[PDB]
RNA sequence: AGUACCGUGAGGGAAAGGUGAAAAGAACCCCGGGAGGGGAGUGAAAUAGAGCCUGAAACCGUGGGCUUACAAGCAGUCACGGCCCCGAGGGGUUGUGGCGUGCCUAUUGAAGCAUGAGCCGGCGACUCACGGUCGUGGGCGAGCUUAAGCCGUUGAGGC
RNA sequence: GUGAGGGCGCGAGCGAUAACGUCCGCGUCCGAGCGCGGGAACAACCGAGACCGCCAGCUAAGGCCCCCAAGUCUGGGCUAA
RNA sequence: GGCGGUAGGGGAGCGUUCCCGAUGCCGAUGAAGGCCGACCCGCGAGGGCGGCUGGAGGUAAGGGAAGUGCGAAUGCCGGCA
């Protein structure tokens, strides 16, 4: 290896069109069907403590 | 850079080091270094040819004379080191402050009396020069003055 | 009717909490707080801080519902660098940059 | 009807109450002035070998004036030579009155 | 006073048989027709050529031995992948194709000329399908 | 006294920074890279207003050269009959009667082809 | 400040000034653990709020207009067209066509696969004394001129 | 200031009737005209010495079937490669 | 009638700092500086003018004197890529 080098200084254009695929996705959620309260699926809701129509954990 | 405060080290190698040659900190590129070809204290004084001065004295009052803004006094009536004295003084011998006066005696007390206005210039003769004439719009002289500026010039 | 809350010289990189905060900009305020409050970052926590703030000025200070609230404006900006040196390997020294951001939420009312 | 007249070195066809640049013209503003005809068209077509000879279009000096500044700049490489010169056209304006055959 | 630039305008379309036409000269004509070079209202900025159809492509006829002699040449970017193919077997198998390489090399290099390439269509045999155009016949 | 340099370099390069309006990237940013690219435009402006003479001149005979060949004619032998005939319309005129009155370029047609 | 920092030591040797006329330096309330901010309040002014006069440039960002996913480029320029703005005119933008080998330095010759430069801002290089030699503006002219000093001035000249 | 010249043509020498070779003479051009037209592109080959402007005209070399401005121009002959 | 131009010779200007002009003049009805302008004068360097910022200085005609103009020195210091 001898030590490989940027050649030219990246444009701004080149960097951010690079740079095009780094957004975020939003989380995914859903209203649990007890206290109507957004979290994500297939988790325990952490507002009321329930899944699958029951009680599970002390929220 | 030989009178600036730092040691004359070189700062680092002068070859295989990836910067600049450099020798040390006083060099005039650096920042707080010396300062090339500044100003050293100097003497602006020359020595003028002596009739080129008395013609230029001759020349300054004949052109005072020639536009009508020259004029003679034998004294100074009453005037004894007051400014309100000379005030009423030039009041009467026809100077309104419009313009400013070159006075030129040998009486100590005019010159006490008169050299705190704004409008006037005061000179013992034997200090007459051509830039305090062109500098004023008139020109004032005692008979005495006057004699020894024709000695002067003489 | 618009109200603003700023969080100046919060210690985090811009260009890492402008990732979150491009997730919230023009949402609706319920929307905003969910999407924060599951989002698995750093700067999830200053923006969510910083939008509460925005919404509480608006409710007691400019006469604006909650219900009618969203995120109108959004935008960090910059601020002054924390330069350390970090020793690197043969005796050279580096410099590493920790940067602070100026994070910055405007709220306004959704008429209608 | 239209007349192709010649000024300044260039034709230009015109018809009754156009505006139009010309090239500088030694006549006070408000006065006017007779343009050659090089050819006649639109109800009749008489064609001029090279000028018509009875033909004048009738024109009146609207004034004169100065161009768009044009920066004519001159860039010699690897010999430190620039030039740079400011340029106006004088122009005159033409107020185009009857075509006079 | 500036010179004339026409308002788009309604192209029309023209049709040719190449049949016992030589290849060269008829393809000059095509390019030229593709240009708007014969219209006087000529821009060189826009597309306002003909359209041309031709016909009996599969037809055209060509001076000396260049049946066996004229090679047709594509690099497909690989080692090695340099196809030679002659004008015999060009016209037993893409016989349109003689005409569009010989038009395409015609018109100018850049966008323009793409699509100028794209307002032409070739093809082997007497017919085609462009009667809803209505075309012009034209004897070049 | 001392002359710093003050006020000036910073409004030679805006002066600079001002004509460069519109470039890509640092060519209108760097007051460097904009001088090198306004000497660049400067010396095509100067040389590109020297073609456009050409240019439209061009473009004018391909029209004339049009209309004369659909009247039998080509565009040297209208030439010829209008350099004999005495006509001294310029080619921009021309192309003007070509296309903006058709019937007096028949006519100048006409007699470029009996001027012979 | 001969400080911090460097060096065993002799020794080297920095950066760093500015709110306002007056602290009148923001009580109290609101979100927040704090920081910070939002109202209130002070002020002629608070993008004068102490990280404080003026606040340039590189540089990072939000919004708006024009434009961009079949296209070959020292990135411009010339022409035409479309869209947007300000009211036979002009500005902004760029679709297509034409043309087009960065700058500096060094060389017989560089776009050059020769040198230098990441970018911006500030610092950065033909001077001074004395003598000489030309030319030039004056003064005097078979003459021209004083040096050190002395007197006077306190930016007055004279001897 | 320069006292590193270089290409081309002619006359020679050195070289192998070799070199974008080398050394002189006469000339030219680049150098400094890497400004313009031609020669595909290209300092020195051909045309020609760029004060600035014009959507005017005439030519030079070179060109006139398409790219590409102008003749698929006229008359005679040769070539089939 | 002349006016491509490297080394180089000469000519004419612009601008920066300071002094005489100045016990004057401009200045809170807004100094210097900063951000814009498609407006005017000048071939040009530049000078005007108008709007915004700025909050206390600036300085004419005509002369004088220099630490007087930056894009490169693997320049020097700082800031940010
Ligand atoms: N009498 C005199 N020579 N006076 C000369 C000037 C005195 C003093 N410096 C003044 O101007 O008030
Ligand atoms: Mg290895
Ligand atoms: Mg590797
Ligand atoms: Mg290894
Ligand atoms: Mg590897
Ligand atoms: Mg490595
Ligand atoms: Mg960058
Ligand atoms: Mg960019
Ligand atoms: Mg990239
Ligand atoms: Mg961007
Ligand atoms: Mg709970
Ligand atoms: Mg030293
Ligand atoms: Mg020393
Ligand atoms: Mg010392
Ligand atoms: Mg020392
Ligand atoms: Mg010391
Ligand atoms: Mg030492
Ligand atoms: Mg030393
Ligand atoms: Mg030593
Ligand atoms: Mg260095
Ligand atoms: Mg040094
Ligand atoms: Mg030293
Ligand atoms: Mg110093
Ligand atoms: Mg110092
Ligand atoms: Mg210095
Ligand atoms: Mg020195
Ligand atoms: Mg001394
Ligand atoms: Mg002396
Ligand atoms: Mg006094
Ligand atoms: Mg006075
Ligand atoms: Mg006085
Ligand atoms: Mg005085
Ligand atoms: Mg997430
Ligand atoms: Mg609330
Ligand atoms: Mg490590
Ligand atoms: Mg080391
Ligand atoms: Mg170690
Ligand atoms: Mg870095
Ligand atoms: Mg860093
Ligand atoms: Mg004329
Ligand atoms: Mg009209
Ligand atoms: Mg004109
Ligand atoms: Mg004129
Ligand atoms: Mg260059
Ligand atoms: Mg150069
Ligand atoms: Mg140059
Ligand atoms: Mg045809
Ligand atoms: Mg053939
Ligand atoms: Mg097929
Ligand atoms: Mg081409
Ligand atoms: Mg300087
Ligand atoms: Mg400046
Ligand atoms: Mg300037
Ligand atoms: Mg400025
Ligand atoms: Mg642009
Ligand atoms: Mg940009
Ligand atoms: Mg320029
Ligand atoms: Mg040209
Ligand atoms: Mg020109
Ligand atoms: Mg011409
Ligand atoms: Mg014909
Ligand atoms: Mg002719
Ligand atoms: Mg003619
Ligand atoms: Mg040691
Ligand atoms: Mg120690
Ligand atoms: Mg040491
Ligand atoms: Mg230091
Ligand atoms: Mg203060
Ligand atoms: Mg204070
Ligand atoms: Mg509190
Ligand atoms: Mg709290
Ligand atoms: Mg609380
Ligand atoms: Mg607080
Ligand atoms: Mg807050
Ligand atoms: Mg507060
Ligand atoms: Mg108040
Ligand atoms: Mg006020
Ligand atoms: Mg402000
Ligand atoms: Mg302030
Ligand atoms: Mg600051
Ligand atoms: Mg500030
Ligand atoms: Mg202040
Ligand atoms: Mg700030
Ligand atoms: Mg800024
Ligand atoms: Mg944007
Ligand atoms: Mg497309
Ligand atoms: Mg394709
Ligand atoms: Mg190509
Ligand atoms: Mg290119
Ligand atoms: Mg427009
Ligand atoms: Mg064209
Ligand atoms: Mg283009
Ligand atoms: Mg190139
Ligand atoms: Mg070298
Ligand atoms: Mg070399
Ligand atoms: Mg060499
Ligand atoms: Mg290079
Ligand atoms: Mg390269
Ligand atoms: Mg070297
Ligand atoms: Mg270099
Ligand atoms: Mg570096
Ligand atoms: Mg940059
Ligand atoms: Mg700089
Ligand atoms: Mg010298
Ligand atoms: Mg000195
Ligand atoms: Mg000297
Ligand atoms: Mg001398
Ligand atoms: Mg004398
Ligand atoms: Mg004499
Ligand atoms: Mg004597
Ligand atoms: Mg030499
Ligand atoms: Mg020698
Ligand atoms: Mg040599
Ligand atoms: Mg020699
Ligand atoms: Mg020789
Ligand atoms: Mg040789
Ligand atoms: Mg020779
Ligand atoms: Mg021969
Ligand atoms: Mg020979
Ligand atoms: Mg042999
Ligand atoms: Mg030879
Ligand atoms: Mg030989
Ligand atoms: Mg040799
Ligand atoms: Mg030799
Ligand atoms: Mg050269
Ligand atoms: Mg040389
Ligand atoms: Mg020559
Ligand atoms: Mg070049
Ligand atoms: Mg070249
Ligand atoms: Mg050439
Ligand atoms: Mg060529
Ligand atoms: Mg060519
Ligand atoms: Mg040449
Ligand atoms: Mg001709
Ligand atoms: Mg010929
Ligand atoms: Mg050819
Ligand atoms: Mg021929
Ligand atoms: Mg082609
Ligand atoms: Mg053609
Ligand atoms: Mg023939
Ligand atoms: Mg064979
Ligand atoms: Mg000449
Ligand atoms: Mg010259
Ligand atoms: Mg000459
Ligand atoms: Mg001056
Ligand atoms: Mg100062
Ligand atoms: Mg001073
Ligand atoms: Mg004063
Ligand atoms: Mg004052
Ligand atoms: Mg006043
Ligand atoms: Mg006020
Ligand atoms: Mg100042
Ligand atoms: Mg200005
Ligand atoms: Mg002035
Ligand atoms: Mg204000
Ligand atoms: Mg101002
Ligand atoms: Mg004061
Ligand atoms: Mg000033
Ligand atoms: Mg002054
Ligand atoms: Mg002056
Ligand atoms: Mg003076
Ligand atoms: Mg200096
Ligand atoms: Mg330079
Ligand atoms: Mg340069
Ligand atoms: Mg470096
Ligand atoms: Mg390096
Ligand atoms: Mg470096
Ligand atoms: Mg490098
Ligand atoms: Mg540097
Ligand atoms: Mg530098
Ligand atoms: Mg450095
Ligand atoms: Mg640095
Ligand atoms: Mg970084
Ligand atoms: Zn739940």
């Amino acid at each position: 290896a001898k030590h490989p080098v940027p050649k030219k200084k990246t444009s701004k254009a080149r960097r951010d069109a690079r740079r095009s695929h780094h957004a975020l996705t939003p989380p995914i959620l859903v209203p649990c069907p007890e206290c109507k309260a957004m979290k994500p699926p297939h988790t325990v809701c952490p507002e009321c403590g329930y899944y699958a129509g029951r009680k599970v954990l002390e929220v | 850079r030989g009178e600036v405060a730092y040691s004359g080290r070189k700062i680092w190698p002068q070859k295989h080091t990836g910067r600049a040659r450099h020798g040390d900190i006083g060099a005039p590129i650096f920042v707080g270094g010396g300062v090339v070809f500044g100003p050293k204290p100097r003497d602006y004084s020359y020595t003028l040819p002596k009739k080129v001065r008395k013609k230029g004295l001759a020349m300054a009052v004949a052109d005072r004379a020639r536009e009508g803004k020259l004029l003679l006094v034998e004294a100074f009536a009453g005037v004894n080191g007051k400014t309100k004295e000379f005030l009423a003084w030039a009041k009467e011998a026809g100077l309104d402050g419009s313009e400013s006066v070159l006075l030129v005696t040998g009486n100590e007390l005019v010159r006490r009396a008169a050299r705190n206005l704004p409008w006037v210039v005061t000179l013992a003769p034997e200090g007459l020069n051509v830039y305090d004439i062109v500098r004023t719009e008139r020109l004032v002289m005692d008979l005495d003055a006057w004699e020894v500026f024709q000695n002067r010039i003489g | 009717m618009e109200a603003k809350a700023i969080a100046r010289y919060v210690r985090i990189s811009p260009r890492k909490v402008r990732l979150v905060v491009d997730l919230i900009r023009g949402k609706s305020l319920e929307e905003a707080r969910n999407i924060l409050r599951y989002t698995n970052k750093r700067g999830a926590y200053f923006v969510a801080k910083v939008l509460e703030s925005a919404a509480a000025n608006a409710v007691n200070n400019h006469d604006m519902l909650e219900d009618r609230l969203y995120v109108k404006a959004a935008y960090v900006d910059e601020g002054p660098a924390l330069k350390r040196v970090l020793p690197r390997a043969r005796g050279r020294a580096d410099i590493i940059k920790k940067r602070t951001s100026h994070i910055t939420v405007i709220l306004g009312e959704k008429h209608g | 009807m239209f007349a192709i007249v010649k000024t300044g070195g260039k034709q230009y066809r015109v018809e009754p109450g156009l505006k139009l640049r010309v090239e500088k013209l030694d006549a006070e503003p408000g006065a006017t002035v007779e343009l050659p005809v090089l050819l006649l068209g639109g109800e009749k077509t008489v064609v001029g070998t090279p000028v018509v000879e009875g033909a004048s279009v009738v024109a009146e000096v609207l004034g004169h004036g100065r161009g768009k500044k044009i920066l004519v700049s001159k860039f010699k490489a690897k010999v430190q030579y620039r030039r740079k010169k400011g340029h106006r056209q004088p122009y005159t304006e033409l107020l185009i009155k009857e075509i006079r055959g | 006073m500036k010179t004339y630039v026409p308002k788009q305008v309604e192209p029309r379309w023209v049709l040719i048989d190449a049949e016992g036409k030589t290849l060269g000269r008829l393809a000059t004509k095509i390019a030229t027709l593709l240009r708007g070079k014969h219209r006087p209202d000529w821009t060189p900025n826009v597309a306002m050529g003909d359209f041309v159809v031709v016909v009996n492509a599969d037809k055209i006829r060509v001076t000396g031995k260049k049946l066996e002699q004229k090679i047709y040449t594509r690099y497909s970017g690989y080692p090695g992948g340099l196809k030679k193919i002659p004008l015999e077997k060009m016209l037993a198998t893409h016989p349109e194709r003689v005409l569009e390489h010989a038009v395409k090399g015609m018109l100018p290099k850049g966008p323009l000329g793409r699509r100028l390439f794209k307002r032409l269509k070739v093809y082997a045999g007497p017919d085609h399908p462009h009667q809803a155009q209505r075309p012009e016949k034209l004897e070049v | 006294p001392r002359a710093k340099t003050g006020v000036v370099r910073r409004r030679k390069h805006k002066k600079i920074l001002k004509l460069a309006k519109g470039y890509w990237g640092l060519r209108s940013k760097s007051f460097r890279k904009a001088r090198e690219t306004l000497f660049a435009a400067g010396n095509y402006a100067y040389a590109h207003r020297k073609r456009r003479k050409r240019d439209f001149r061009r473009l004018w005979i391909v029209r004339i050269n049009a209309a004369c060949r659909q009247h039998g004619l080509n565009y040297s032998t209208f030439i010829h009959g209008l350099k004999k005939a005495g006509i001294e319309v310029d080619r921009k005129n021309l192309a003007d009667l070509a296309v903006r009155e058709p019937q007096v370029f028949a006519e100048l047609v006409e007699r470029a082809k009996a001027a012979q």
